[PDB]
RNA sequence: GUCUAAGUAUAAGCAAUUACAGCGAAACUGCGAAUGGCUCAUUAAAUCAGUUAUCGUUUAUUUGAUAGUACCUUACUAUGGAUAACCGUGGUAAUUCUAGAGCUAAUACAUGCAAAAUCCCGACUUCGGAAGGGAUGUAUUUAUUAGAGCCCUUCGGGGCGGUGAUUCAUAAUAACUUCUCGAAUCGCACGGCCUUGCGCCGGCGAUGGUUCAUUCAAAUUUCUGCCCUAUCAACUUUCGACGGCUGGGUAUUGGCCAGCCGUGGUGACAACGGGUAAGGGUUAGGGCUCGGAGAAGGAGCCUGAGAAACGGCUACUACAUCCAAGGAAGGGCAGGCGCGCAAAUUACCCAAUCCCGACACGGG
């Protein structure tokens, strides 16, 4: 129930929708870092048309997002989600700007199939057993054992598994995905560990404009290895 | 009444018990082995 | 009206204020458990997110660890000996935390006289302290209980050994 | 009373100390290490975290049990007067009988979690200077 | 079956005797479910504990109860924690003459067994079986918690235990269905060497073929070469024989157990724990061989059957596993030298002290 | 100083007036004033 | 209030060509109602804001994964009972008043036995695949343990889990529990082996389960910032005022409370007292956004993941309704007048946006 206004910025909604914005659903993103489905299909993608619209499109299983049918309509789809609609067979990937805002790559199963999730937490659960979360809040058994925390992992999506990995590395292009420059595509030349408490990383453009970014907001996407097509 | 559906599900049930258990056995004989590996090239480059 | 807060309270100035806001369910107090001798009467109660935890209030029997050499039994329970607060807690006889109370010594004697063989209270390996054999002649020894009774449910425990025991002991006398 | 011990380490055993360090470029003392007072509310010897802020300041107060006071004193910046205004505050940390404790010397606390009312913090430094009683002043 | 056992207590309580009539709450607690252990505990070390006067009268009905109890399978959880854990305690809080009752009450065909006669062995007892191998495997679970609750005390039963379990061993390696009896081998193994440590003064001297059958037959032409994984409760019974000195000699039956053993040794793919497992072995050997008069009562058996006719070859091994490999563990060599420090007085003359030195 | 531990002698506002002295007394007096006279010690 | 293929249908309910079949009133079950808003004495860094921290805490719902736990003296053998709704006999003057008598189901509450099983090892090995060696989950509590340049030489060369930090994570042992869980569920497709066995194996979901996430919350906590006033300089210790030790409860830290003693703590850098006049972010601008107490009155209790709901119960008080006089239920805003004379709909729909539920439909 709350309004239009108060409705994030990064996610595009024009004067006419009603004062008011649906609150998406809770699950693996988090609220703010959320695009709910109707938003994408009616509101950005335009799909659709209506809420009831929306929902019988969603009722019946015609859309799989990273793989899997979704069903409620605030479902978070917040970061690098693959959704497939297989009427037009059309997948997409969920990206920014270079302006901080939500943006949408059209792709084909070939780079649609994997996934490139940024690492949160590797742990030994129970049993004794190595697990691994996820940005996107997915755990997986045994990972191959280098990979700690401020990696990113290329994931299968269809068994789910580990298909690569790329470190945390001063030298590799990053991806902010947070902080007041969100969106800003550069690579990483140096970091400051500040123990005591929010570490930040110093990370330069393509075009010589160096910034200092948090390791908490960073997020890397391959040292030149542009593993996900960005549009030109 | 026991329907042979329902056996059918007990067999559904225990089938999957059995097919979770050998995909732990394979990953943690696979993750052994991969672990092997690495820690073989760690004292490589030691 | 048992509660947890500070809104009663005065301030490091010294100074005490109204700042009256209704009591609230988040800050809530609930009363204690004079766990005493009896048979097991141990309550059940939800709790933040339904979570039940188990208030003993008249307990028989606790689980008391000789760790030195290696087992821990579930034995019966004599009286309080000596509780470091109150001594009124020490005259009603209650079970609280970290409370030093005389226990049983027949299934510690079984597992003795069951591992080692050697008859004891009455080669090397097996060796008693002096004063744990007179403990053991008197057939009823000294543990703490470690365990909390009112948030537990259970007296759990370790007997009482070597430097804590001499101390215990000469606070007895004391 | 009743017996101070370390909690989960044994000692009752025929056949150790345990000191933390608090890590972020500290050093656990001697006197913190193997000297045999025993306090739940030291960051080497008891079970406390250390996190968040740091800070330092002067002692006013070593007289009380294991209770300093420092007084941070600050220049407030008042627009009326367009000036920076000296405004003197008082703080509360936990003494452990690991430092030497000085009065008027400049003392380097951390934060750990509410220990009583007033407690929230604890020595992790000490540095002795021939500081004055309440009549001198300095930013600090 | 706990209805069958509660109408039976029904019964029992028809049977209207002053001795049962004060406990009769505290069985039908017993027999609740839900209060087993707790009413146990009310039993024993409580105020109400029984009296000797009707004790008894009231003896028999409460241990067959309770050996119900200890068999009923129902309620029992899984592993160790399902039930036994139950008879752990259950035979950690009975008494002794008790525990005689309580043996009279779990051998049913077997607490009138012998199986040693004025002959070596009785072949006609052991070519019949009165039993089936799950009634077995529980048999001796029992006795294996008889034993270790116990502990000394065992004397005046000995004459029913040791032919219970010896009988029970001396079936598994004739039969040597395979599992029952593999683990009736395992746990009647351990249990006689608890039962070994357990009784010094015991003769164990009327019988040596019947060690005889089970070390000798399965394992001596094998020995070293399954035991280089692990030790064996054949190791274990062999250790347990080396620390007591009334068993160490039911070594020189055969004379070819210390050379396997040291071919145990000698071999260098074992996991090091059977090696200094060994090393244990021999070195009792030759604690008993420098022990004073009580052990001197066999040390000239030791000395002149076992060790003497070995001892090049114990160096021989000991040389080989000194000079062959380049990775050694350091328990294995505190070991291996504090053996042959104290082998070093008990030998005289040698073939192999160029070698040693 | 502490908590409860000191008397204070502190007129209770509420507790002022609960309950007027009811006199149920079954004797004249003198009897149980000569009684304590000669209690043990007479 | 709440229905989907995927809970329980014998409505003596409808509609038809063999336990059941479709539609499906009723009833049980599960979900819901931590809000929509109404009244009125206020809240002067205590809220609040930035800014931390939880290595001090709880979390229905989200999705992600997620359970090696046999045998263990019975020698024998896919389970229970209720009850609703339903049928009938009534009572009273009677309200969600209900009595007697007779039924039946669960995804409602309840129990729960084939010489194999499963791990770790493996000697020998033809990748053979294996002799045979050891061993038998989870939740609770306590104790213990673990938590791992130098020299030779051809001068080319050769050789010698995480945090800043934790008793963290994790593992095992000893016992412990009136301690749990480890599917006695529903629907749909129906195939391989052919022992054609009321066969053995076989897929897709719904419902349910332990733990950890993660989301959503909730809960403390750090530095700073209040407006004015000294006809406010002493104040706190007057429910401790400050410590530190020990116990209790709390989800947890905490004088938060209970025992022990120590001495405080603040203030002329403005304590304390008085007064009531109760802002922040989005920056060409203006705009735009966010912002305490009660449900007739005190006192006690009850669900749930979340309330001390104001949802209920109980007492006391105080009204006040019907009555056949014996009894029985119950306490809101809005409107019109407020001199006898005056002035804005008693409109309609959830169509869009948004919100809640077994759920595409129902309700807002």
């Amino acid at each position: 129930h709350q309004k239009r206004l108060s409705a994030p910025s990064h996610w595009l909604l024009d004067k006419l929708s009603g004062a008011y914005a649906p609150r998406p659903s809770t699950g693996p993103h988090k609220l703010r870092d959320c695009m709910p489905l109707i938003v994408f299909v009616r509101n950005r993608l335009k799909y659709a048309l209506n809420y009831r619209e929306t929902k019988a499109i969603m009722m019946q299983r015609l859309v799989k997002v990273d793989g899997k049918v979704r069903t409620d309509i605030t479902y978070p789809a917040g970061f690098m989600d693959v959704i497939t609609i297989e009427k037009t067979g059309e997948n997409f990937r969920l990206i920014y700007d270079t302006k901080g805002r939500f943006t949408v790559h059209r792709i084909t199963d070939e780079e649609a199939k994997y996934k490139l999730g940024k690492v949160k937490r590797v742990q030994l659960g129970r049993g004794g057993v190595p697990f691994l979360v996820t940005h996107d809040a997915r755990t997986i058994r045994y990972p191959d054992p280098l990979i700690k925390v401020n990696d990113t992992v290329k994931i299968d999506l269809e068994t789910g598994k580990i298909t690569d990995f790329i470190k945390f590395d001063t030298g590799a292009l990053a991806m902010i995905t947070g902080g007041r420059n969100m969106g800003r595509v550069g690579v990483i030349t140096h970091r400051e560990r500040h123990d005591g408490g929010f570490g930040i990383v110093h990370l330069k453009d393509a075009l010589d404009n160096t910034f200092a970014t948090r390791e908490s907001n960073v997020f890397v996407i391959g040292s030149e290895k542009p593993w996900i097509s960005l549009p030109k | 009444l026991v329907t042979p559906q329902r056996l059918q599900h007990k067999r559904h049930r225990i089938a999957l018990k059995r097919r979770q258990q050998e995909k732990v056995k394979e990953e943690a004989a696979e993750y052994a082995q991969i672990l092997a590996k690495r820690v073989a090239e760690a004292k490589a480059q030691k | 009206g048992i509660s947890r807060d500070s809104r009663h309270k005065r301030s490091h100035t010294g100074a005490k204020r109204a700042f009256y806001r209704k009591k609230r369910a988040f800050e809530l107090g609930r009363q204690p458990a004079n766990t005493r001798i009896g048979p097991k009467r141990i309550h059940i109660v939800r709790t933040r997110g339904g979570n039940h935890k188990y208030r003993a209030l008249r307990l028989d029997s606790g689980n008391f660890a000789w760790g030195s050499e290696g087992c821990t039994r579930k034995t019966r329970i004599i009286g309080v000996v000596y509780h470091p607060s109150n001594n009124e807690l020490v005259r009603t006889n209650t079970l609280t935390k970290s409370a030093v109370v005389q226990i049983d010594a027949a299934p510690f004697r079984q597992w003795y006289e069951a591992h080692y063989g050697q008859p004891l209270g009455r080669a090397a390996h097996g060796k008693v302290d002096p004063a744990l054999e007179k403990q053991f002649e008197a057939g009823r020894l000294y543990a703490i209980i470690s365990s909390r009774p009112g948030q537990s449910g259970r007296a759990d425990g370790y007997i009482l050994e070597g430097e804590e025991l001499a101390f215990y002991q000469r606070k007895l006398h004391k | 009373r009743a017996f101070l011990k370390q909690p989960h380490i044994f000692l009752n055993s025929k056949v150790r100390r345990w000191y933390k360090d608090v890590g972020l470029g500290f050093k656990t003392p001697k006197t913190a290490i193997e000297g045999h007072y025993i306090d739940k509310k030291c960051p080497f010897t008891g079970m406390v975290s250390i996190r968040g802020r740091i800070l330092t300041g002067r002692v006013v107060s070593t007289k009380m049990h294991r209770t300093i006071i420092i007084r941070r004193e600050y220049l407030h910046y008042i627009p009326k007067y367009n000036r920076y205004e000296k405004r003197h505050k008082n703080l509360a940390a936990h003494v452990s009988p690991a430092f030497r404790v000085e009065e008027g010397d400049m003392v380097v606390v951390g934060q750990c979690r509410p220990l009583s009312k007033t407690v929230r913090f604890n020595v992790l430094r000490v540095l002795p200077r021939t500081g004055k009683s309440v009549k001198k002043f300095q930013k600090f | 079956d706990i209805e069958l056992q509660k109408l039976a207590l029904k019964a029992i309580l028809t049977w209207k005797s002053e001795g049962i009539k004060p406990y009769q709450e505290h069985l039908e607690y017993l027999l609740d479910e839900a209060r087993f252990k707790n009413e146990l505990t009310v039993l024993f070390q409580g105020d109400n504990k029984i009296l000797p006067e009707h004790r008894s009268e009231v003896i028999p009905v409460l241990l067959h109860l309770l050996y119900g109890r200890a068999i009923s399978r129902k309620g029992a959880a899984s592993g160790r924690h399902g039930l036994h854990a139950t008879r752990l305690a259950i035979i950690r809080q009975l008494d002794v003459e008790d525990m005689g009752s309580f043996l009279d009450i779990g051998l049913g065909p077997l607490r009138a067994i012998r199986v040693v006669d004025e002959q070596g062995v009785r072949e006609s007892v052991f070519a019949h079986e009165p039993l089936p191998p799950r009634k077995q495997v529980g048999l001796l679970n029992m006795l294996e918690a008889v034993i270790n609750e116990l502990g000394t005390s065992v004397e005046p039963y000995m004459d029913a235990l040791v032919n219970s379990v010896l009988y029970c061993l001396v079936n598994a390696c004739r039969k040597l269905n395979e599992s029952l009896y593999r683990v009736i081998r395992t746990t009647a193994l351990k249990s006689l060497s608890r039962l070994f440590q357990n009784a010094p003064d015991f003769n164990w001297v009327p019988y040596r073929e019947l060690m005889v059958k089970e070390i000798i037959s399965p394992r001596i032409e094998k020995l070293p070469v399954e035991s280089t994984q692990g030790v064996s409760a054949t190791w274990r019974l062999m250790a347990t024989w080396s620390s007591l000195p009334k068993a160490a000699p039911f070594l020189n039956v055969d004379k070819r157990i210390l050379p396997k053993i040291v071919e145990t040794l000698s071999i260098e793919k074992a996991k090091d724990e059977v090696k200094v497992f060994a090393l244990d072995i021999l070195k009792n050997l030759i604690n008993l061989a420098q022990a004073p008069e009580t052990e001197s009562q066999f040390n000239e058996l030791i000395k002149t059957e076992l060790l003497d006719p070995n001892t090049d070859l114990i160096l021989k091994t000991i040389g080989g596993v000194l000079h062959g490999q380049s990775d050694i563990g350091r328990e294995l060599l505190s070991s291996a030298v504090d053996t042959v420090v104290v082998f070093a007085p008990m030998i005289e003359v040698s073939s192999h002290i160029q070698d040693m030195l | 100083a502490s908590k409860g531990r000191k008397l204070r002698y502190t007129v209770h506002e509420k507790l002022q007036n609960f309950m007027a002295p009811e006199d149920r007394r079954s004797w004249e007096e003198h009897a149980i004033d000569r009684l304590f006279g000669t209690l043990f010690g007479q």
